[PDB]
C-alpha cells in the first residue's frame, strides 16, 4: 500500500513542481526581453540627450 | 502694461513687453479672448521678452495678440465662501452657481512655512482599517501618502478614509482633483449633496472642492494643486484650525511639469523628466504642512508608472510623507483588498513610546511572520510545501491567515466585493492579530481570515464553513 | 564597462576581484573562473602545475552548473559523483582563502605566504580525495595544507 | 500677402516651416497649393511650424500656403452615417460628396462636472459574458485589452452589429449610432470589416474613419480626434454614439514618430512625456449628459494591444488609468477554446453594475458568485459541486462570431445554468444544449420572451412559467 | 536642372540647385562618374539645398560637382523582358546580359490601392508539410522563420521552382542583404532547375538584388524595386504574381540606417522613429486587387529570439501566416526543417481548404502532440511500458514524421538524390492513411525523403 | 574648525543622494551636457572631493580630526548601481542596511558580508 | 592580389570590434548622429564590403579565392549587441566559444550545436 502511496504522491509532486517551473520561465523570459529593450533604449537616449545638450 | 505674443507652442507663450517687465510668477491676461486666459510669467528670457505658461487652451492665439499685466500671481477666494463650491485652478466657479463673493483672495504661489513654524506633535488618527491602523497607522496633522500602479485602488481607499474620518471629523475639507476623471468629480459632487456634506441651500457645507482634471492642458494640470493647497492654508492658519486636505493624484502635477519641460527649452533628466522634478516638487510640498499656528492631515494619492516604484516621480515623494501606504498589483490580483503591501507602507509614529509596546510588538511580529514566509515562498517556488518543514509548515499557515485577515470589505466598495463593509476599532485590530500569532486559531482554515472584519467574524465564518 | 572592457587588451595576467565571493568572506577575493594568465601553458608552468590548476577550474565550473539544482531537488536527489563534486569544490573554495599579512587588522589571522610547490601539493591532494574526511572550514582562511589538517584536529575540540 | 499666406521655408521630418502667415492662429488648418492640409502647431518670430496632414514630398520649399481662417475641424451629422471616411472627413469609398450642414473641431475639450450624470442606460454588447459580468453603460469608458489575436476587433464588431435590433425599433431613446476608427490597420482589413457591416446591414447607422498603416503618422494620430467629434454631435443633441478606436497602440505610436521628429525628448520606451494626455483628453469626451443637457451619451471601448500579456508596460498602464475599466482578453484563454477569450476574475466594469437590466442582474449576480467560487478549485463532494456548476457556467459564456443575442435571450440560458438545469449534463453537450433550448423558446415562447424584455426583469411568474419550460426541454432533450 | 554638390558626409549628400528644386524621393544623377551614381531627395533643407541618400559610394565626390534631376524618383525597367534577369534597386542589368530593353518603366515608389480598389483562396506548393499543416494563400503575406543555415533559402528557392503551374508560375525574388555568394549560387540553381533559362523567354523569375556591400539607402529601397517589379505583372497582365523578400529584417535595418544617418533620434530599442509606416508604406501595396494578386513570403530575423522586439512586432501586424523551420529538426535529419506543431494560417479552415484537406492536417497535430508526450517514458522507462494503443499512436507518428520529409529538386546539388513536387491530392491522400495502418508493417523508410506515399 | 584646532568633530552627510539630484539641476540648468544617468560627469568628484576633507591630523597639526558619516538611498536594494559604487569607492568602508533583515527583526540590519570597514582593528580597543 | 592571380589566401581581422570602435570614435569627433551603442548609422556597411571582398573566383578569373576568419569580441556573451548581430548576419557561418565550456575542459570551446556553416559538406573531404 505503501508504494502506491508513494508513487502517487510523487507524481502529483512533479506535477505541480514541473508547472511551478513553467510559470518561473514565463516571468524570467518576459523579465529577460523587457529588460534587454530597456538597457538599449536607455543607453540610447543617454547618448542622444548629451548630443543634442552641446 | 501691455506686451504682444511674439510665439506660442502648445501651452508655452513668449510675449514681449515695451514698458516694464512682469516679474517671474505673475499672472497674465490674454486680451481678446471669450474665456479668461491667463499666462504665468516663467522666465526672463531678455530683450524685454518674457516666456510664460498658459493655464488654458492657447488655439487662436495670434503673434502680436495683446497680453495685459495683472501685477500680481494667479489669485483666488478663500474662506467660507468657498465650501460647497467647485472652482478651477485659476479660482472661478464651475459649477454654474454664480460668483464667488468672498472678502479674501489669495495668491496660489507662496513660500512655505519656516523651520521655527513646525509643529512636532505626534498623535494617532485611526482609520478602522486594520492594515494601515496596525502597520503603518496615520497621525493627525500628518503626511499621509497613498502610491499605487493603474487601478489597484488608491480612488477607492481614499473614499473609505473620508467615510471614516471626514464625514465626522471637527472640521472643513478641501478636495483637489488634479488630473483625474471629470466624472469622478462628478460622482463625489453628487454624493456630498445626497449626504448633505455639501449643502446648496444652506452655509453648513463642510468642504470646498477644486478641480483640474485629465481633459486640462498641462499648465492647468500643473498649478490647480496649488490652488486647492492655497484655500487648505487659508482655514489652516486665517481660522487656525483642522482641515482635512485630500489630493486625488497629486503625481499629475509632476507629470504636468514633464509636458512643459520640453517647451520651456531644458535639458532633460532621467526618464525623459525635468531637470526640476525634485525641487519644483519640494516647493509645493513643503506648504502642505501643519504649522504651530494650525493642523493639515493631508491624504495624497501617488500614481505609480508602468506600476515602477522606482521611477523618479513616485521615488522622490517618500520624503515628503509621514505615512506611506504602499498597494501592490500582484496582491490585488490575489483578491486581497485593500491591495496594500504590509512589508513596505511604513509610518514615522510606529514607535512603542507612541502607539504603545503592545500595539508595537504585535505588529512587528506581524511583519516578522510575513517576512518569514515571503523568504521560505523563494525557496519553495518550484517544489511546494511538501519538502518544507512542519515548524516552517507553521510560519506558512499562519502567515497565510494574517494576509487574509489584513483584507476587508470597504463601505464604498461593496459592489465589487459583494460584502458589507466593516469599520475594525484599535484595540480589536490588535487582539486579533495578536491571538492569530498565539496560535489561537492554527484549527481554523484560511478562508475563514478572509474578508471580515473582527476576528469574532473569522471564527463564526469558520462554523457556516464548518 | 567601456573602462574595463577596454583594459583586458593590454595585460599578460588578469586578477579578478568579485563581490559575491568577499560577501562569503572568501578573501582574496578572486573569481577562480576568470583570473587568466598568458604563462598559464603546460610549456611553460610544466604540466602538473598546469593540470592541477585546469583540474581546480573544471571542478568549480561542474559545481556552478549544480548550485540551482541542488537548492532545488536536494543533496540527496545528486548522483554520488556529483556529491563530490560538490563536497570537494566547497573545499577548494576555501582553501584558495588566504590571510594576508597586509589584512590582519582585517581579518584576526596572523598573515601566510605559501611557496609555489605547497600551493600545487595541496590542491592535487584535495582533488585526489585525500581530505574527503575533513569538514569544509579546516580550509577556510590558512596558508599552507599542513594548516587545514591541524586545524581539523583543532575543531574536533 | 504675408498675413494671409506664406511660403515653405524646408519640409522634411514631417514638419514644413512656413515664412509669413503673420494672421495665422495656433492650430489653424493652412493648405498647401498640392492640395494637402496641414495645422499650424508652432508660432515662432520668423516662421510658423505645420504639421502636414498626407505625404509631404508633395511640398516643396517655395510652395505657398494659406490660411483657412478655422481653427482644425471636421464635418460632423448624420450625413456621415454609411460611409468611410479619413481622418479630415473626406468621402473615401467612392460613393460621393458627404452632404454635411454642419462642422465641430477636433480638439474641443470634454464636458465638465456639471453636465454630467453618472451612466445608468445598458449599452448591450450581445456577447453573454460582456453583457453580464463585465456590463457597460451608455457614456462609459471602457477599455478592450489584450495580445495580438486574442478577439479585440471582433467584440467591437459584435456590438456595432448587436445595435441593429434597437435602431430598426420605434423607441428612439434606445438608439446607439456606431462610429469605428481604424488606426494604423491594414486597408484590406478596413475593407473586409465594411463588407461585413454591410452584410449585416449594420453600415447604415456606422461611420468608418480610416488611417491605415501606410497613411501619415499624423492621419493617423489625428483619426480619433475626428471620430470624436463626429460623435459628440450625437452625444449633444440628445443622442447616443459608440465609439471604437481600433487601435490607441498604433495611434501612440504615430505620435511618438511625429514626437521624435519634433525632437521632444523621449521617455519611458522612447515615448513623449506628454502621451498620457493624448489619451486621456480624447477619452474624456466619452460622456454622459443629464437631462438639461438633453440626456445623450458617447460611449468610449478603446483598444490597447499589449506585448505577451503585460498590463504593466507603460500605454496600456496609462490608459488603464484613464478609463472606466477594461475587459482583458488572453491568448491561452483563446487556444484552449474559451472564446471569447476574456478573462473574467481580472476584467472589471467600474461604473456599469447601475446599468444593467434588472433581470440580467437576478441572473448574472449568482453566476458572478459561481464563478468566483470555481475559480478557487480549479474528491470532496462540495469544492467537487462548486467545480461542476463552475465547468459549466464557463461552457455557457462560450459564444461564435457575428450573432450577437438579445438581452432576454441570454438570460433565459444563464437562467438553465444558475438554476441547476444543466449539471445532469456532460460539459460536452452545454453548446448543443444552448442552441436547441434557444430555438424552442424562440419559436415557441416569445410571449415570455417579450415579457422579460418589456418588464426588464423576471416575474415571479415569469420565473415559475420559466422553469415549467426548462423543465419540459431538458426531459426531451435527446443529445 | 542641374545642381551642385555642396556637402558630402558618407553617405549623405547635399546638393544645391539655382531653379526649381527636386521634390522629395525624386531621383538625382551624379556627372562625371564611371558607374551610375544615384541620390534619393529625402529633405529640402532651406536655402535652395537638398539633402540626398546615396546609392552606392561616394568616394571621389568634390564639392561644385554637377547633379542631374532625373524628374521622377527611381524608374526601374518593368515588363516580361524582366525575366530571368538580374537587377539592382536602380534597375541597371547586374547579371551582365546587356542592357534590359523593357517597352516601359515604373517608378519604385508608389501608393497602395486605394479603399475602393480591392475573399480567400489558396497556393499549392506541392510541398507536404505546408499544403498539408499549414498552407499558404494567394494574396497573403508568409513570415518564413528559422536560424542561420537551417534551410529558409533553399525553402524559398523550391517555392520558386514549384510555382510552375496553375495561377501561372511567375516570381519576384529580392534579395535584401543578399550576401554575394548565395546571389550567385540562387542564380546558378535558377538556370538549372530551368526556372532561368538563358535561352529563350521562357524565365519565370526575376532577381533583384541589393547586397550586403552596398549603402544603407540602396538596401533600404531595393524591396521596392522588387515590388515595383511585381506590380506590373498583377497590374498590366493580370496575374497572381509571388514576391520573395529575403530578409525583411534587413528592409527594417537599412531603415534603421537610413534614418541615423539623417540625425533622426531613434525611437524604442534603437529602430527608427518612423518603424511602423516604412512597413506600412510597404506593405500595403502588396494586396489583391480586381485585377490579380500578389502573394509574398518573407524571411523574418527575429533579434535575440524576441517576438516581442519592435522589429517583428511591426511585422506581424502584416503576416496571415507562417512557416517555422528549425535547427533540432535539421541535425536529427529531416528536411525541409519544419516545425508541423508550429506554423499557422489567418484562413486554414473546413469552409476554405474543405473538411477533408483539414481533417488530414488536424488529425497529424494529435498524433504528434501525443507522441511528444510518451517521449519521456519511452527514453526513461523505456519503449515497453507503453500500451498497445499509445505503443500504437508512436509507430504512426515516427512513420508521419517521416512522410512530412521531402527531397527537393533544388537539393540534388546537397544529396545527389531526386527532387519531388508533391500534388495536395497525393499529399492529402498518404497522411489520411497512417491512422489506419496500412503501413503498419510497411517500416519507416519506404516514409523517410519520399515523395508520394506510393 | 575643529579638525585644526586640535579638536574632533563627527559630521553626518543625510543625504549625498538628494545632494547629487539637486547638483544634477543645477548643471543641466547651466547647460553643462549630462553623462551616465543624466547625472554630470563628475558626480564622483562632488562627492570624493567632499569626503576627502574628513582627516585624522597629525600632532604638528594639531592632532585634531573629522570623522564624516554621509548616507546614501538606494533603491530596491541595488547596491552595485552606479551612485551607490561611486560613494562606496571614496569611503573607508561601508554600513549596508538590508530590508529583508529589518523586518525580520535584525536591527540593526547590517548585511556583514557587503558592509566593510577599512580601518579594521587598528581603531577599536583592545578589549573589542 | 593572390585572390586575382590564381592564388588563394586566408586572412584573420583580429578584431573587427576594436576597428569598430576607431571608425566610433571619427564619427563621433566628425560630429555625425550616433545610433545605438553611439555607432554611426554606416557601421555595418564598413563591415559589410570589406567582408564581402572575400571570394571563389571562376576558371575565367583564374580560379583564385580569398578566405575571411573575422575576430569578434562579444560581451557577457551577448551576441544580439549591435557589432556582433552585424558580423554574425554577414558571414556564411559562424564558431560560437564560451566560457563555461572553456572552464569545464572543452576546448576548443566551441559550442557545435549552435555554430553554423552554410557550405558544410560542400567543403568537406569525402571521408571527413
Ligand atoms: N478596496 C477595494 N475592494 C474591492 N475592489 C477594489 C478595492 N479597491 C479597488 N478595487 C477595484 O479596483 C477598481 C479600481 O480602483 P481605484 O481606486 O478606482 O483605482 P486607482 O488606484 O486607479 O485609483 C475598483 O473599481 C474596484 O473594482
Ligand atoms: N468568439 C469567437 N469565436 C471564434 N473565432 C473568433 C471569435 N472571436 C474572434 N475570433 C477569431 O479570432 C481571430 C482574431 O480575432 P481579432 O478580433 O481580429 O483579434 P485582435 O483584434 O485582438 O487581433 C479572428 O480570425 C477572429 O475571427
Ligand atoms: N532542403 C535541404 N536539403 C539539404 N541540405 C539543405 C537543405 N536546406 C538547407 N540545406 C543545407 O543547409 C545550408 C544552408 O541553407 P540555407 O537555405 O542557406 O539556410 P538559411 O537561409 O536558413 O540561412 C545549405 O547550403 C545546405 O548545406
Ligand atoms: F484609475 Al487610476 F490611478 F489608474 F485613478
Ligand atoms: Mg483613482
Ligand atoms: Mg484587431
Ligand atoms: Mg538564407
Amino acid at each position: 500500500e505503501s508504494t502506491t502511496s508513494e508513487q502517487s504522491a510523487r507524481m502529483t509532486a512533479m506535477d505541480n513542481a514541473s508547472k511551478n517551473a513553467s510559470e518561473m520561465i514565463d516571468k524570467l523570459t518576459l523579465t529577460f526581453n523587457r529588460t534587454r529593450q530597456a538597457v538599449i533604449t536607455k543607453e540610447l537616449i543617454e547618448i542622444i540627450s548629451g548630443a543634442a545638450a552641446l | 502694461t501691455t506686451g504682444r505674443i511674439v510665439a506660442v507652442i502648445g501651452a508655452v507663450v513668449d510675449v514681449q513687453f515695451d514698458e516694464g517687465l512682469p516679474p517671474i510668477l505673475n499672472a497674465l491676461e490674454v486680451q481678446g479672448r471669450e474665456t479668461r486666459l491667463v499666462l504665468e510669467v516663467a522666465q526672463h528670457l531678455g530683450e524685454s521678452t518674457v516666456r510664460t505658461i498658459a493655464m488654458d487652451g492657447t488655439e487662436g492665439l495670434v503673434r502680436g495678440q495683446k497680453v495685459l499685466d495683472s501685477g500680481a500671481p494667479i489669485r483666488i477666494p478663500v474662506g467660507p465662501e468657498t465650501l460647497g463650491r467647485i472652482m478651477n485652478v485659476i479660482g472661478e466657479p464651475i459649477d454654474e452657481r454664480g460668483p464667488i463673493k468672498t472678502k479674501q483672495f489669495a495668491a496660489i504661489h507662496a513660500e512655505a512655512p519656516e523651520f521655527v513654524e513646525m509643529s512636532v506633535e505626534q498623535e494617532i488618527l485611526v482609520t478602522g482599517i486594520k492594515v494601515v491602523d496596525l502597520l503603518a497607522p496615520y497621525a493627525k496633522g500628518g503626511k499621509i501618502g497613498l502610491f499605487g500602479g493603474a487601478g489597484v485602488g488608491k480612488t477607492v481607499l481614499i473614499m473609505e478614509l473620508i467615510n471614516n474620518v471626514a464625514k465626522a471629523h471637527g472640521g472643513y475639507s478641501v478636495f483637489a482633483g488634479v488630473g483625474e476623471r471629470t466624472r469622478e468629480g462628478n460622482d463625489l459632487y453628487h454624493e456630498m449633496i445626497e449626504s448633505g456634506v455639501i449643502n446648496l441651500k444652506d452655509a453648513t457645507s463642510k468642504v470646498a472642492l477644486v478641480y483640474g482634471q485629465m481633459n486640462e492642458p498641462p499648465g492647468a494640470r500643473a498649478r490647480v494643486a496649488l490652488t486647492g493647497l492655497t484655500v487648505a492654508e487659508y482655514f489652516r492658519d486665517q481660522e487656525g484650525q483642522d482641515v482635512l486636505l485630500f489630493i486625488d493624484n497629486i503625481f499629475r502635477f509632476t507629470q504636468a511639469g514633464s509636458e512643459v519641460s520640453a517647451l520651456l527649452g531644458r535639458i532633460p533628466s532621467a526618464v525623459g523628466y525635468q531637470p526640476t522634478l525634485a525641487t519644483d516638487m519640494g516647493t509645493m510640498q513643503e506648504r502642505i504642512t501643519t504649522t504651530k499656528k494650525g493642523s493639515i492631515t493631508s491624504v495624497q494619492a501617488i500614481y505609480v508608472p508602468a506600476d515602477d516604484l522606482t521611477d523618479p516621480a513616485p521615488a522622490t515623494t517618500f520624503a515628503h510623507l509621514d505615512a506611506t501606504t504602499v498597494l501592490s498589483r500582484a496582491i490585488a490580483e490575489l483578491g486581497i483588498y485593500p491591495a496594500v503591501d504590509p512589508l513596505d507602507s511604513t509610518s514615522r509614529i510606529m514607535d512603542p513610546n507612541i502607539v504603545g509596546s503592545e500595539h508595537y510588538d504585535v505588529a512587528r511580529g506581524v511583519q516578522k511572520i510575513l517576512q518569514d514566509y515571503k523568504s521560505l515562498q523563494d525557496i519553495i517556488a518550484i517544489l511546494g510545501m511538501d519538502e518544507l518543514s512542519e515548524e516552517d509548515k507553521l510560519t506558512v499557515s499562519r502567515a497565510r491567515k494574517i494576509q487574509r485577515f489584513l483584507s476587508q470589505p470597504f463601505q464604498v466598495a461593496e459592489v465589487f466585493t459583494g460584502h458589507l463593509g466593516k469599520l475594525v476599532p484599535l484595540k480589536e485590530t490588535i487582539k486579533g492579530f495578536q491571538q492569530i500569532l498565539a496560535g489561537e486559531y492554527d484549527h481554523l482554515p484560511e478562508q475563514a481570515f478572509y474578508m471580515v472584519g473582527p476576528i469574532e467574524e473569522a471564527v463564526a465564518k469558520a462554523d457556516k464553513l464548518a | 564597462d567601456p573602462a574595463p572592457a577596454t583594459t583586458f587588451a593590454h595585460l599578460d595576467a588578469t586578477t579578478v576581484l568579485s563581490r559575491a565571493i568577499a560577501e562569503l568572506g572568501i578573501y582574496p577575493a578572486v573569481d577562480p573562473l576568470d583570473s587568466t594568465s598568458r604563462i598559464m601553458d603546460p610549456n611553460i608552468v610544466g604540466s602538473e602545475h598546469y593540470d592541477v590548476a585546469r583540474g581546480v577550474q573544471k571542478i568549480l565550473q561542474d559545481y556552478k552548473s549544480l548550485q540551482d539544482i541542488i537548492a532545488i531537488l536536494g543533496m540527496d536527489e545528486l548522483s554520488e559523483e556529483d556529491k563530490l563534486t560538490v563536497s570537494r569544490a566547497r573545499k577548494i573554495q576555501r582553501f584558495l582563502s588566504q590571510p594576508f599579512q597586509v589584512a590582519e587588522v582585517f581579518t584576526g589571522h596572523l598573515g601566510k605566504l605559501v611557496p609555489l610547490k605547497e600551493t600545487i601539493k595541496g590542491f592535487q591532494q584535495i582533488l585526489a580525495g585525500e581530505y574527503d574526511h575533513l569538514p569544509e572550514q579546516a580550509f577556510y582562511m590558512v596558508g599552507p595544507i599542513e594548516e587545514a589538517v591541524a586545524k581539523a584536529d583543532k575543531l574536533a575540540e | 500677402d504675408l498675413e494671409e499666406t506664406g511660403r515653405v521655408l524646408s519640409i522634411g521630418d514631417g514638419i514644413a516651416r512656413v515664412h509669413g502667415l503673420r494672421n495665422v492662429q495656433a492650430e489653424e488648418m493652412v493648405e498647401f497649393s498640392s492640395g494637402l492640409k496641414g495645422m499650424s502647431l508652432n508660432l515662432e518670430p520668423d516662421n510658423v511650424g505645420v504639421v502636414v496632414f498626407g505625404n509631404d514630398k508633395l511640398i516643396k520649399e517655395g510652395d505657398i500656403v494659406k490660411r483657412t481662417g478655422a481653427i482644425v475641424d471636421v464635418p460632423v451629422g448624420e450625413e456621415l452615417l454609411g460611409r468611410v471616411v479619413d481622418a479630415l472627413g473626406n468621402a473615401i469609398d467612392g460613393k460621393g460628396p458627404i452632404g454635411s450642414k454642419a462642422r465641430r473641431r477636433v480638439g474641443l475639450k470634454a464636458p465638465g462636472i456639471i453636465p454630467r450624470i453618472s451612466v445608468r442606460e445598458p449599452m448591450q454588447t450581445g456577447i453573454k459574458a460582456v453583457d453580464s459580468l463585465v456590463p457597460i453603460g451608455r457614456g462609459q469608458r471602457e477599455l478592450i485589452i489584450g495580445d495580438r489575436q486574442t478577439g479585440k476587433t471582433s467584440i467591437a464588431i459584435d456590438t456595432i452589429i448587436n445595435q441593429k435590433r434597437f435602431n430598426d425599433g420605434t423607441d428612439e431613446k434606445k438608439k446607439l449610432y456606431c462610429i469605428y476608427v481604424a488606426i494604423g490597420q491594414k486597408r484590406s482589413t478596413v475593407a473586409q470589416l465594411v463588407k461585413r457591416l454591410t452584410d449585416a446591414d449594420a453600415m447604415k447607422y456606422t461611420i468608418v474613419v480610416s488611417a491605415t498603416a501606410s497613411d501619415a503618422a499624423p492621419l493617423q494620430y489625428l483619426a480619433p480626434y475626428s471620430g470624436c467629434s463626429m460623435g459628440e454631435y450625437f452625444r449633444d443633441n440628445g443622442k447616443h454614439a459608440l465609439i471604437i478606436y481600433d487601435d490607441l497602440s498604433k495611434q501612440a505610436v504615430a505620435y511618438r514618430q511625429m514626437s521624435l521628429l519634433l525632437r521632444r525628448p523621449p521617455g519611458r520606451e522612447a515615448y513623449p512625456g506628454d502621451v498620457f494626455y493624448l489619451h486621456s483628453r480624447l477619452l474624456e469626451r466619452a460622456a454622459k449628459m443629464n437631462d438639461a443637457f438633453g440626456g445623450g451619451s458617447l460611449t468610449a471601448l478603446p483598444v490597447i494591444e499589449t506585448q505577451a500579456g503585460d498590463v504593466s508596460a507603460y500605454i496600456p498602464t496609462n490608459v488603464i488609468s484613464i478609463t472606466d475599466g477594461q475587459i482583458f482578453l488572453e491568448t491561452e484563454l483563446f487556444y484552449k477554446g474559451i472564446r471569447p477569450a476574456i478573462n473574467v476574475g481580472l476584467s472589471v466594469s467600474r461604473v456599469g453594475s447601475a446599468a444593467q437590466t434588472r433581470a440580467m442582474k437576478q441572473v448574472a449576480g449568482t453566476m458572478k458568485l459561481e464563478l468566483a467560487q470555481y475559480r478557487e478549485v480549479a474528491l470532496d463532494a462540495a469544492t467537487q459541486q462548486l467545480l461542476s456548476r463552475g465547468v459549466r457556467l464557463t461552457e455557457l459564456l462560450k459564444q461564435g462570431q457575428y450573432s450577437p443575442m438579445a438581452i432576454e435571450e441570454q438570460v433565459a440560458v444563464i437562467y438553465a445554468g444558475v438554476r441547476g438545469y444543466l449539471d445532469k449534463l456532460e460539459p460536452s453537450k452545454i453548446t448543443k444544449f444552448e442552441n436547441a433550448f434557444l430555438s424552442h423558446v424562440i419559436s415557441q415562447h416569445q410571449a415570455l420572451l417579450g415579457k422579460i424584455r418589456t418588464d426588464g426583469k423576471i416575474s415571479e411568474e415569469s420565473d415559475a412559467k420559466l422553469k415549467e419550460i426548462v423543465t419540459n426541454f431538458l426531459a426531451g432533450f435527446e443529445a
